[PDB]
């Protein structure tokens, strides 16, 4: 069953990671939008 | 009654001038325009990218 | 006997679902990122 | 040795245009001037977001 356990080794660091570049793209957008000012 | 010599000598300082001032303006109006334009562009490419990341933002979960 | 087919079933599915966590953040990482490097691209262009 | 007339009427008239392209250069000196301020500030905040874009990446 250890399957299980690698094929989830990385879900919780896949999740922080996705987390990270969402905001990262968000506060970007928001950036770009400053620059209409 | 004048310095005739005197408004002669003026005359030409002042056309020198002229010349010079409408050059300086010239050049730097043509400086100004380029910089709108360029400002415009970068802003219409912004715009675009924008709506790329938000389209893409929204398609994510 | 039949319970250990029962759970032989069960870990399949955890196997099943976790594979579809991991390609379903693989593939949100994969354009996330790309977005990133493209916007860090733009980014860059506008300082020429 | 001149039409003493005409030449004041056109020295009157230099001073004018002059005044007038003098300040016409001063005020767009003065929003090109403007200009290139807002630009340089746009590069340094787009340098420290390009910075924090490579390191976010770089960590991932
Ligand atoms: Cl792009
Ligand atoms: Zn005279």
């Amino acid at each position: 069953r250890t399957e299980v356990e690698t094929a989830d080794k990385w879900r919780l660091e896949c999740i922080d990671v996705c987390s990270v570049l969402t905001n990262r793209l968000e506060e970007l957008a928001g950036f770009l939008n400053s620059l209409l000012k | 009654s004048h310095d005739c010599a005197k408004v002669d000598l003026e005359n030409a300082e002042l056309r020198r001038k002229l010349i010079r001032t409408k050059r300086a303006f010239e050049d730097t109006y043509e400086k100004l325009r380029m910089a709108n334009k360029a400002k415009a562009q970068v802003e219409k490419d912004i715009k675009n990218q924008i709506l790329k990341t938000h389209n893409v933002l929204r398609n994510v979960r």
